[PDB]
């Protein structure tokens, strides 16, 4: 929960990315990082740091199930809170998901309620 | 199965 947690708003779409950025700062997490898709995200947690990705499901170049898949299979960002965030909610991603272990699932849109929520629920499974 | 669930039943399927 330390306030200080640098997170990865991951969203091809700036406005999505500027609402959730805003959404964490009434949070009070102002350490946010933006990517455009996947790729542009891998490229960003490579560079280390991050200890909290929020990712929108759908996105060029890789998408967030890949994106999930490929930090999960990776030692080192392997244990990185992962929250899909997709305007759908079709069942089988909700399963997708879950089996690629994503660390919650959030529909938008959503409000700073329903996100304290499930970070919440998040960094108390865990230990943040 | 294309169908849409609600926020509720999302966090049944999820955890
Ligand atoms: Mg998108």
């Amino acid at each position: 929960a330390d306030k200080e947690l640098k997170f990865l708003v991951v969203d091809d779409f700036s406005t999505m990315r500027r609402i959730v950025r805003n959404l964490l700062k009434e949070l009070g997490f102002n350490n946010v990082e933006e990517a455009e898709d996947g790729v542009d995200a891998l490229n960003k947690l490579q560079a280390g740091g991050y200890g909290f990705v929020i990712s929108d499901w759908n996105m060029p170049n890789m998408d967030g199930l890949e994106l999930l898949k490929t930090i999960r299979a990776d030692g080192a960002m392997s244990a990185l809170p992962v929250l899909m965030v997709t305007a759908e909610a079709k069942k089988e991603n909700i399963i997708a998901a879950a089996q690629a272990g994503a660390s919650g699932y959030v529909v938008k849109p959503f409000t700073a309620a329903t996100l304290e929520e499930k970070l919440n629920k998040i960094f108390e499974k865990l230990g943040m | 199965g294309d169908s849409i669930l609600s926020q509720a039943e999302i966090d049944a399927l999820l955890n």
